[PDB]
RNA sequence: UGGGAGAGGUA
């Protein structure tokens, strides 16, 4: 155990050992953007792949061409924090050497005429942060990965969508990456068809004739021949015995002297066996057998040259007579059946109205571009550019793989375009599906759906911008001359920036990141969406794709999804899931070999795991060898059954393999019903971080993994000792073995303090290490918002009781004690930003100033001399933070004085109060002000003071980090010189400037001293360079929006306590609203006088079946009992030996638990620190589907001297009497969700109204009224409340001359209205009149 | 061929195709 | 059969009494009281809590050959939970659609 | 002024 893990060891109850640890949780986004942005020699990904897909490009003449050489990315102009402050995107400039060579077409090949190349700036691409996010326009975004269908060919049939016959219609679909589609399909008349881009149908031989295949070659490709042999007016036929399958023999087959079948006798397999053991080949057939067949060969006459019979036509008596007199004594008809070799292609050729390649191309043109006269070159060019052109069609190397795998081919590579053999194989395979061999494809398989991620989507949008810029530069180099043109002036840098900024700003998958807690960030980054560009559509999707497929096991979580209309469409990645090189999801598995479950870990896709047989995770082992039973439970082909121990092929790598992260943080998940487990996994992301975070007593073990992998903590990069801990800076002196020989060995960890998140919560990092403590590589130094000692901590441990309390927990409601409120347990900080921007009106500019017309001195009591509020001012609702007055002339006038400005005169003076006020009911201090003035004007005194504060702060920060690095470098200098020579006192009495020039002759330590002296020189050089860069960066102005003079950004900080109305929740879907905050003398209490903190209703348990709530309550009671015993020993100050014995006795309690915490290897101060962290309860890891049982829970409760049934006697706090039945009391982890009644409470009497409708606005932000909808109108109509309904429709709404009358009538004490016509009805009359329709009211 | 079209630029390009280019 | 055994054992195990003899009466188990009063619960949910979870269905409307032989007190394994998620997500989509 | 889209969430 490490020296930071000995501080608080979570007692794991897990039984199965962790063979493979949980991987990096954010590997998907970071790996996708790294593949997009890195440089690759031949395996082209991203920018190099697009820059080779679009370059080089010549003219129409070939006089010149532009070549791509190499690309690089410059340093971003602003950092992450500076982009988040200034409100700009975090991007790096793209520079690429574009080589322009000039040919000489006047010469035969004048290749070298003029060669130009320079680093052309082609837009900026937004960089990804170290946590997986994109800072776009000052807001942090997350690009959600997409689940779309893979490119390739998919065979599927409708399930009888024509009940006139009940037939099923098999069909194919060749989906490319980019390019048109292709849909071969059947009809109820068994005639194949073709839909290109889902347009009107054409017969499916039009494509074959367009592929230069005549009717002869079509019939050879799609049929085999029953060859006939007519000699001297008796017909014989060359018979292979594998052609007579289950039909009544209308004719009798013969031999040389043998008779086999009789009249009216169906052919049997026994007779087929008879024929293949007698082995006759040539059988005389009667005349009537050929009458009914279809000839597969056109038969020209050799004498007259007249075509006596073509191919694909029905024969007859006169036709066979014509063949016999013409002399073709070997006629060839195709083999057909009625159950296994259908006459499909013959009927399609009969219904086909074209007979030539050119007429087929004309028909394809008339289907594609209707209402246009076709020609030869346009029809041929359109059909070639449909599928057989590299720049208008692409399967993109994953469609080729799925194409060859669906057609059972071998080579997984090839071209991206379609071909003759490809289309022929698709039609052949669809015919095979129709005949019976093979089955349709499962469209909800995860071998058919792939993961398209942020790097692939950014490569696609970069390619769109690239082909736009390519077209523009191609017409430029085709039109202009060649002597004065450069690549810099001929490449436009607008459309690539437009494409990538349109994507990264307002795509459907570029989402405003949820950062309530670290769990919300990690779940938003690990999200998979079925919607998006080229995916599904939300209202147009049904239960077929919103289901849990059996291939989702280990790849997609079944119990983390929203419960609204996005339920089967937004998904979450499983814990161990990865992607292929193609983008298909795969999950690890342990390989068994002769029963021995090895550590061979194989990542199998969904198509490979159906072939094998994979054992369950909950099957026991011995010595990591065989299975202890002989019939283990497995799953093959999607179904589950029992299998033998030598039959098994694979085994699951863990027990948390199926669930996602948030569904793995639920303890006792296997006792919760999946509905409430889904709701609890969703509600875990809505938890607000509190004032002091608290580790859960009943956890899982994924807490540390989430808290480190979320990137919200501050982990150590290298191991060493800690040199200085502030509340904003941790300095670590690195150990020598982890130190590079050229650096100073000093790590600086600046912490973020009170930064507003996306959901207006608090983000601040607090140091968890102390002064002088050692840390290792990967150690948590600073906690996050809702972390605690590197463990995820979303709520607080509340002593809970399950009983009804006077109806105060009636229907999911929660009764809360007063200690919860006094102890600030659910007190959350909500930082909130309000901006006041002084615009540029055309009547003059709006002035930010100290003087405000028509306010008292109770408004300017907190302002400064410049009009801005002071940093630290305890403002309340309605106070003025920054005063802004409009110029001479108002902007919108109130009707109380609008008539007084009309009849007396608008003064063209007396400016309007337009100040930034705190919203109503919102207290809080002011923690930061930021003024962004436009570049060019003199700013202000307060803005100048803020700028001097930033200047001296940046100088102090850079000089302090320079002094710290100088102290580290000088300590390394004195260490290496003490190791070299014996110079101790002569360097202490010498000043530190004379530490780099003295020494002795040249050795390894002298070279180290010289290179560290050069390190110090370049350190102070980069120090003064960065100081001057920061100085010019903070003195230069901010290029704001056009029309903006200056913006003042005020930052409030509200501290929110719980109150009745706040939604609280546990991890099992046990949500509800606080109904009352009870006094602690009124709360129920036990025999020791400890009152409970929260009273929950037990009626919410049985119909919802979330028993993990009750088991978490019991295990939390046992954990707090153990912590109470440790606290009693620490308050009695007993020993260290009895404490070591009791903590070891509590750690060794499980039945067959994996971890062995031995305290004999511990020191005494380590055991004392462990007990000081254990005195508030022993944290317990309960893995999902690997948890503690009732026997372990009851043994722990018997250790803690607690009742083993988990139910104690409670007394009423009011009457003093005892409750009759024993009540379940324990400790449950309760979260404060982000649905706060301060944010939901909103009332309005009269405010502002919409422009067109003259109805009130909508929202708490703009002070709007509640909608009285159609359903509420129906409710009032069903009551009969006609006057109430009429006053909802007119005087509380769009009756402009009636609502002012109603307001003055109410002020005059007269509760009577005078309603009139709704202005929205006048709007509707005007719109129907504008539609050319005379509607009018009729005066009787 | 006239008939099954509604795109007016397509109708313009169809009806302008009657005339021939000049030498 | 296991549901009938569960209902009998939950319904009448309170027998240890006096003053006429040891005699059977209606049980004061709180789960049974919440079920029998009609407060919150029913015998199907009590069967899922204490007896057997029952036969679940595939998403194509077909009942599986083996049922979930565990309950929520003992907990389900990973296969039984993944089997139950089909009907769970099907019902949760049907509520929105209806 | 206060509109329209897109995304997410609650009952």
């Amino acid at each position: 155990y490490s020296y930071t893990e000995k501080k608080r060891i979570r007692k794991d109850f897990g039984k199965r050992p962790q063979v493979l640890d949980v991987p990096y949780l954010l590997s998907i986004q970071l790996d996708s953007f790294q593949k997009f942005i890195e440089q690759d020699p031949e395996g082209q990904y991203g920018l190099e792949a697009a820059f080779r897909s679009v370059f080089p490009i010549q003219s129409y003449s070939g006089n010149s061409e532009l070549q791509y050489v190499s690309y690089r990315l410059g340093e971003p102009v602003f950092d992450v924090q500076e982009c988040q402050i200034r409100g700009v995107t975090y991007s790096a400039p793209l520079r690429v050497k574009l080589r322009l060579v000039i040919y000489e077409r006047e010469a035969p090949e004048g290749t070298v005429k003029d060669i130009k190349e320079q680093e052309v700036y082609m837009g900026e691409i937004p960089l990804m942060t170290d946590n997986g996010t994109f800072v776009i326009n000052g807001t942090e975004r997350v690009i959600v990965s997409q689940l779309h269908r893979s490119p390739g060919v998919f065979f599927d049939s409708d399930k009888g969508k024509t009940h006139s016959s009940g037939k099923v219609l098999y069909n194919a679909r060749i989906i490319p990456y980019r390019g048109s589609w292709l849909d071969f399909e059947f009809d109820p008349k068994d005639n194949l068809f073709v839909r290109i881009d889902r347009r009107r149908k054409l017969p499916a031989t039009i494509i074959l004739r367009a592929l230069n295949y005549t009717t002869e070659q079509i019939l050879d490709l799609f049929f085999e021949k029953v060859i006939f042999e007519i000699r001297d007016n008796k017909l014989q036929m060359e018979l292979v015995p594998e052609r007579l399958r289950g039909e009544t023999a209308s004719f009798d087959i013969e031999a040389n002297g043998k008779v086999y079948v009789e009249k009216g006798r169906r052919i049997t397999a026994r007779h087929i066996r008879q024929l293949e053991k007698d082995d006759v080949k040539l059988i005389e057939v009667p005349v009537e057998y050929i009458a009914g067949k279809v000839v597969a060969k056109d038969y020209i006459d050799e004498s007259t040259g007249e075509l006596i019979c073509a191919a694909n036509m029905e024969l007859s008596l006169d036709l066979l007579a014509k063949l016999s007199q013409s002399g073709h004594k070997r006629i060839e008809t195709l083999f057909t059946n009625d159950l296994d070799h259908g006459p499909y292609i013959s009927e399609t050729l009969r219904v086909d109205p074209t007979n030539d390649r050119l007429s087929a191309l004309v028909e394809i043109y008339r289907m594609m571009r209707p209402g246009e006269p076709p020609t030869r070159e346009a029809a041929e060019s359109l059909f070639e550019n449909l599928f057989f052109s590299e720049d208008r069609y692409d399967l993109s190397a994953v469609g080729r793989m799925k194409f060859n795998r669906s057609l059972l081919r071998e080579e997984i590579e090839g071209s991206g375009i379609l071909s003759k053999d490809d289309i022929i194989d698709v039609m052949k395979k669809l015919i095979d599906i129709r005949n019976g061999k093979g089955e349709v494809d499962d469209i909800d398989h995860l071998g058919n759906r792939r993961i398209r991620s942020v790097g692939e989507m950014a490569e696609n949008q970069f390619r769109v911008g690239l082909v736009r810029v390519e077209r523009a530069v191609k017409e430029r180099l085709s039109l202009g001359d060649l002597d004065t043109l450069m690549p810099q002036d001929m490449i436009n840098a607008k459309p690539i920036s437009a494409a990538v900024k349109e994507f990264f700003g307002s795509s459907q998958l570029s989402q405003f990141m949820d950062q309530n807690n670290p769990l919300s960030e990690i779940t938003h980054k690990r999200r998979i969406s079925a919607l998006g560009p080229g995916g599904l559509t939300r209202e147009r999707a049904g239960f077929e794709v919103r289901d849990v497929h059996p291939t989702h096991y280990g790849r997609v979580c079944p119990i983390e999804t929203p419960e609204g209309p996005n339920i089967g469409l937004i998904n979450s990645l499983s814990v161990y899931a990865q992607t292929n090189e193609y983008g298909f999801l795969e999950t690890p598995y342990r390989k068994v070999t002769d029963g021995v479950v090895t550590d061979e870990i194989h990542y199998l896709s969904a198509i490979e795991e159906g072939n094998y047989v994979i054992a369950q995770a909950n099957s026991n082992l011995d010595e990591e060898g065989h299975f202890v039973e002989d019939l283990v439970t497995c799953r093959s082909k999607g179904e589950s059954s029992l299998f033998s121990r030598d039959q098994v092929d694979y085994m699951d790598v863990s027990t948390q393999q199926v669930v996602s992260v948030g569904a793995s943080l639920i303890p006792f998940l296997e006792h919760d019903d999946a509905n409430r487990a889904l709701m609890g996994a969703n509600m875990q992301r809505q938890a607000v971080p509190t004032l002091r975070a608290d580790k859960p007593l009943v956890g899982t073990g994924m807490e540390r993994a989430v808290a480190v992998d979320s990137g919200v903590t501050a982990v150590a990069k290298r191991g060493g000792v800690v040199q200085y801990v502030d509340a904003s800076r941790i300095v670590i002196k690195v150990n020598e073995d982890e130190m590079y020989p050229g650096e100073a060995g000093i790590d600086i960890y600046n912490l973020t303090k009170y930064t507003r998140s996306n959901q207006n919560t608090c983000i601040n990092q607090m140091p968890c290490v102390s002064l002088g403590e050692p840390v290792e590589r990967g150690d948590v130094l600073a906690d996050g918002p809702s972390t605690d000692l590197g463990e995820l901590a979303l709520g607080q441990n509340m002593r809970v009781a399950f009983m009804p309390w006077n109806g105060y927990n009636f229907e999911d409601s929660i009764l809360v004690s007063e200690r919860v409120v006094q102890e600030d347990r659910f007190t959350t900080i909500h930082i909130q930003e309000l901006a006041c921007v002084s615009r540029d009106t055309k009547l003059g500019p709006e002035e930010i100033t100290a003087d405000i017309p028509n306010v008292g001195e109770a408004a300017l009591s907190k302002l400064d001399e410049s009009g801005i509020v002071y940093i630290g001012a305890e403002v309340t609702g309605g106070d003025i933070l920054v005063g802004k007055v409009t110029p001479k002339g108002e902007t919108q006038l109130t009707p109380e004085e609008k008539l007084l400005r009309a009849i007396f005169g608008e003064k063209a003076s007396d400016v309007k109060d337009s100040s930034l006020r705190v919203p109503n009911g919102v207290s809080g201090t002011v923690i930061d002000v930021q003024v962004f003035t436009r570049d060019g004007v003199e700013k202000d005194k307060r803005a100048l003071e803020i700028e001097e504060m930033q200047l001296k702060q940046a100088k102090k920060d850079l000089s302090e980090e320079l002094q710290i690095l100088e102290a580290g470098l000088f300590s390394r200098i004195r260490a290496v010189l003490v190791a070299g020579g014996v110079e101790a006192e002569k360097l202490d009495k010498l000043p530190r400037d004379r530490w780099l020039e003295l020494g002795l002759t040249d050795e390894e330590k002298q070279n180290q001293l010289e290179q560290l002296a050069e390190q110090y020189d370049e350190l102070k050089h980069e120090f003064e360079k960065k100081l001057e860069a920061k100085r010019r960066k903070i003195t230069q102005g901010d290029d704001l929006a056009p029309g903006v003079l200056k913006i003042v950004k005020v930052y409030l900080a509200v501290k929110r306590r719980i109150q009745p109305g706040d939604k609280m929740a546990g991890r099992h879907g046990n949500k509800g609203v606080i109904s009352k905050i009870n006094p602690i003398e009124d709360m129920p209490y036990d025999e020791n006088g400890t009152p409970v903190d929260i009273v929950l209703n037990p009626l919410g348990v049985p119909s919802r079946m979330n028993i993990g709530q009750i088991l978490e309550t019991h295990l939390g009671m046992a954990a707090k009992g153990i912590g109470d015993k440790i606290n009693a020993m620490l308050k009695q100050q007993q020993e260290v030996a009895k404490l070591r014995e009791f903590i070891q006795r509590a750690y060794d309690l499980g039945a067959d638990v994996r971890q062995k915490v031995d305290l004999s290897t511990f020191s005494d101060e380590e055991v004392m620190r462990l007990a000081e962290n254990l005195r508030k309860g022993m944290p317990i890891a309960t893995p999902v589907f690997d948890g503690a049982k009732e026997a372990e829970i009851k043994e722990l409760l018997k250790l803690g001297d607690l009742p083993t049934s988990g139910q104690i006697r409670l007394y009423d706090g009011r009457t003093g009497e005892q409750f009759e039945r024993p009540v379940t009391v324990g400790y449950m982890y309760m979260l404060k969700l982000n649905h706060l009644v301060d944010d939901k409470m909103h009332a309005r009497s009269t405010g502002s109204y919409s422009l067109v409708t003259q109805q009130p606005l909508g929202g708490k932000a703009q002070f709007g009224g509640q909608r009285f909808g159609e359903m509420e109108v129906w409710a009032l109509e069903a009551y009969g409340a006609a006057y109430t309904l009429q006053e909802m429709l007119t005087v509380k709404s769009d009756d402009v001359n009636g609502r002012t009358k109603m307001y003055k009538n109410i002020v005059d004490g007269n509760h009577q209205m005078e309603p009139g016509m709704p202005e929205s009805f006048n709007v509707l009359l005007k719109e129907i009149r504008s539609l050319g329709i005379n509607i009018e009211l009729e005066d009787e | 061929e006239i008939g099954r079209t509604t795109d007016p630029v397509r109708m313009y390009m169809r009806e302008m195709g009657t005339v021939e280019l000049l030498t | 059969r296991v549901s009938k055994a569960m209902m009998d054992n939950l319904q009448t195990e309170t027998v240890i009494n006096r003053d006429g003899q040891e005699e059977k009466q209606v049980s004061f188990n709180s789960i049974y009281m919440m079920a029998d009063s009609g407060a919150r619960g029913s015998a199907a949910q009590i069967r899922q809590l204490a007896g057997m979870r029952g036969l679940m269905a595939k998403p194509d409307g077909s009942i599986i050959e083996t049922p979930i032989t565990a309950n929520f007190r003992e907990g389900l394994n990973v296969l039984q939970y993944f089997i139950s998620t089909h009907g769970a997500r099907k019902g949760l989509a049907d509520t929105a659609l209806k």
